[PDB]
This record gives structure tokens, C-alpha cells and sequence, in this order.
């Protein structure tokens, strides 16, 4: 249920832990694009939502 | 340059912060991630120059 | 080796109007190779613009210059005809030619 | 390394209310909802029971819409029944699962299926 | 909701051959709306493909899917003798709707 471009939907996470070894290490389809993170300390470091 | 100079180079990923006053010129693709590029320098292997 | 391609022929005009001058090289010449030289009759020649715009001796208000990589061109605004000095251009990064040159007349 | 354990056979009389249980370990209890689901000789399944860890959501079937309330546990990650409505004939066999179709914080659709198993009780 | 078409009556076959099984959909289903299981008598289900094609639970060399569009079939080579597992078809875009069930017999 993927929305369309024009109008999609938000996603709120709350208070949780974030691992993204499912990201990166399982399933890596295309490239990380990583704005400006550590791929590497991408869950050594976190924010708040 | 009109087309730019591209005989100037700089070194952007090593392994470890430079101890002062000494070179770290390598001809080696960075090996970033779980992937053991055997000169590939594909997906997670790039020049560090 | 590379040799320059002057295509000023004459600069026929008064004092007072705009002169431009061209140095056109072969395929390339770097940024970092300019030498401009004024070459007075029976005088010894004398450095005038070694680069952008800079100056050597003096050059109060009438030498300028600019470009970037594959253009090059020098301007002179007001100029007075004590000189009327042959336009000398230089490039130094593909071995060494100077130019074809350009003699300044007076158009009496 | 994921463990579904389940009590043993039991026998309500209709007109009751049988009490099922599922304890889940060996995966975290955070990230995926509860499935439930009834299994009978010579048929495939049904969509009768969900319920989310993170929230309380309901999506039960239409064809038992109300007839059908659980609860879940974190304290020992257990989903408990309290089938009502009870019939003699209805003894066949009740799954818990883990859902991959179902969102357990949101409700995406959620492509895949649900990749777990419990060991069964039977009332 | 929405029910899948399914006619393997009884894959009466001997292993190890090609088997092919039918889950053609009612009017349209999206690609990405399929999830194939299998049983095993005297034993709980266990998922085979969560997706089109990819594996779940092992798959060595016996499961795979093909099909575009609507229509989608499973595909079986070099099947295993002892299994003989029956197996179940899920659809996603209309709610959650399983197999009527195939049969299969010893062979011998
Ligand atoms: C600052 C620096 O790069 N020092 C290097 C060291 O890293 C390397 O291990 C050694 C030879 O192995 O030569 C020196
Ligand atoms: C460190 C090094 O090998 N430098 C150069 C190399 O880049 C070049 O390819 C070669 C011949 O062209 O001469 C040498
Ligand atoms: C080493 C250095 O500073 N070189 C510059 C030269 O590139 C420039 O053309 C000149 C201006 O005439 O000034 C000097």
C-alpha cells in the first residue's frame, strides 16, 4: 500500500531501538545512499525520532 | 582549468588517523562493509583517492 | 612543440578608442603560462602582463587582461601614442614560442 | 532458536469458554504481532485471531466478527483465549504464529507470510 | 473476499518429475500478492515462499514460482520421495484466503 508521490504517509516511530543490520548487511538491493551518517556507527549514534 | 584539473588527488579513507609527517600513498581499493573486493571495486569498494 | 596563432593584424585606430588584442594558442594552453610584452621600435622589449591582470612596470590605467583556459584577451582603454608598441604574447606551459606579434601605428 | 510452546489437550463442553494459551521466546517480542489460526482434517485454514504486541489492534474475520476476543502478554509474551460460544464439534486444532502480513505497530500490508509455528493444543 | 481457483485434484505422480501447480487468480491479483505452504501428514504446516520467487525455508532445488501479471504457477523438479507434502496457495490483496489442498498418493 504503497502511496502515491503526491500524497504519502508518515511514519512516527516511538520510543524503540533502532538496528539496521537489515538494511545494509541482509537483502542490500542498490546502494546505501547515506546523506550524512557512518554506515559503519549508523546505531553507535542515534536521535530522537 | 576550463575542463579541470585532474592530476591532483587526495587520499579520503584509510584505515587509521595519520601519524604526523609521513606518506600514506597506497594503490588499494577501500574494503568498506563484509565484502572482500579482489580488485572489483564494485558496490562497498571505493578509491580512496 | 606548439606554436601561437595571432590573428590582430593591424590595430588601426585613434587614441582614445577601445584597442583588444587575441592570443589565440594551437589546441591548449594552460592558465598558468602568460606573458605580455610591448615592443617599442629600436628599444629592448619589457614585461607589461606575466599572468591575469597583474602589472610590471606601472601600467597606471590602460593594460588589462583576462580569460580563462582556452580564450585570452587584453584590453587597453585611453591609450596614448607615445608608445605605440608591438603587442607580444608568451605562453610557457608547452615548451616555449613567442607569438606572432602586432605592430601599433599612429593612423595619422 | 525461537521457541513456541503450547499447554496440552483439553476438552470444553459447549456452551463454555476454553481457555488457549502460546508462550513465544527466542525472538523479540516488539517487532512482530500475534496470528492465530484453526486448523481441521481434509481443509486448509482460516484468518480467525490477530492481535499486535505494541498496541492493541483488532483485524479478527468478518465471518466471526465478535466472536473472537485475546489478549497478549508481554510480561511472558503469551497469547491467551477465551473462546466463547462454544460448540461440541469444533474440536480442531488452534496455531499461534508469527505475523509477517500484518503491521504490528501500524497495520502495513506487509508482503511475506507467516514464517513461525506453535506446537498446537487441542480443544 | 476473494478465492483462489484451484484444481490439483490429486498429483498422482511419481517423484522426482516435473509437478506443476495451479493458483490462478478470480478476476486480477496484484504480482506480489502470493505465499506458497506446504504440510506434511502427522505434521504442522511450514511456509515454502513468502514472496514471487524467493526462498523461505531452505528450498534446495524443488520449489520455485513463475508467472506474471495475474496468473502465477509453482513449479517442481526432482521431487523429494518422502515428502509428498500438500500445498497451499495465499493470496494478499483481498484480505487472507488459503488452498483448497493437493493430494498426493504414494505411487508406487
Ligand atoms: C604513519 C604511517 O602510516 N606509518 C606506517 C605504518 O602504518 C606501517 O604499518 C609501517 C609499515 O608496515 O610503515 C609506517
Ligand atoms: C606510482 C606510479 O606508478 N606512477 C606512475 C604510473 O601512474 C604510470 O602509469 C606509469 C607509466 O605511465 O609511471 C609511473
Ligand atoms: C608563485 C607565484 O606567486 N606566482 C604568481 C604567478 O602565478 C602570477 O602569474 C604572477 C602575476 O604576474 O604573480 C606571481
Amino acid at each position: 500500500r504503497f502511496a502515491s508521490v503526491y500524497a504519502w504517509n508518515r511514519k512516527r516511530i516511538s520510543n524503540c531501538v533502532a538496528d539496521y543490520s537489515v538494511l545494509y548487511n541482509f537483502a542490500p538491493f542498490f546502494a546505501f545512499k547515506c546523506y550524512g551518517v557512518s554506515p559503519t556507527k549508523l546505531n553507535d549514534l542515534c536521535f530522537t525520532n | 582549468k576550463v575542463s579541470g584539473n585532474y592530476n591532483y588527488l587526495y587520499r579520503l579513507f584509510r584505515k587509521s588517523k595519520l601519524k604526523p609527517f609521513e606518506r600514506d600513498i597506497s594503490t588499494e581499493i577501500y574494503q568498506a562493509g563484509n565484502k572482500p573486493c579482489n580488485g572489483v571495486a564494485g558496490f562497498n569498494c571505493y578509491f580512496p583517492l | 612543440e606548439i606554436v601561437l596563432t595571432q590573428s590582430p593584424g593591424t590595430l588601426s585606430l585613434s587614441p582614445g578608442e577601445r584597442a583588444t588584442l587575441s592570443c589565440r594558442a594551437s589546441q591548449t594552453v594552460s592558465s598558468t603560462s602568460l606573458a605580455w610584452y610591448q615592443q617599442k621600435p629600436g628599444q629592448a622589449p619589457r614585461l607589461l602582463i606575466y599572468g591575469a591582470s597583474s602589472r610590471a612596470t606601472g601600467i597606471p590605467d590602460r593594460f588589462s587582461g583576462s580569460g580563462s583556459g582556452t580564450d585570452f584577451t587584453l584590453t587597453i582603454s585611453r591609450l596614448e601614442p607615445e608608445d605605440f608598441a608591438v603587442y607580444y604574447c608568451q605562453q610557457h606551459d608547452t615548451s616555449l614560442t613567442f607569438g606572432g606579434g602586432t605592430k601599433v601605428e599612429i593612423k595619422r | 532458536q525461537v521457541q513456541l510452546v503450547q499447554s496440552g489437550a483439553e476438552v470444553k463442553k459447549p456452551g463454555a469458554s476454553v481457555k488457549v494459551s502460546c508462550k513465544a521466546s527466542g525472538y523479540p517480542f516488539t517487532s512482530y504481532g500475534i496470528s492465530w489460526v484453526r486448523q481441521a482434517p481434509g481443509q486448509g485454514l482460516e484468518w480467525m485471531g490477530w492481535i499486535s504486541t505494541y498496541n492493541g489492534n483488532t483485524n479478527y474475520a468478518q465471518k466471526f466478527q465478535g466472536r473472537v476476543t485475546m489478549t497478549t502478554d508481554t510480561s511472558t509474551t503469551t497469547g491467551y483465549m477465551e473462546l466463547r460460544r462454544l460448540r461440541s464439534d469444533d474440536t480442531a486444532v488452534y496455531y499461534c504464529a508469527r505475523d509477517y502480513t500484518r503491521g504490528a505497530w501500524f497495520g502495513e500490508s506487509l508482503i511475506g507470510g507467516f514464517d513461525n509455528w506453535g506446537q498446537g493444543t487441542l480443544v
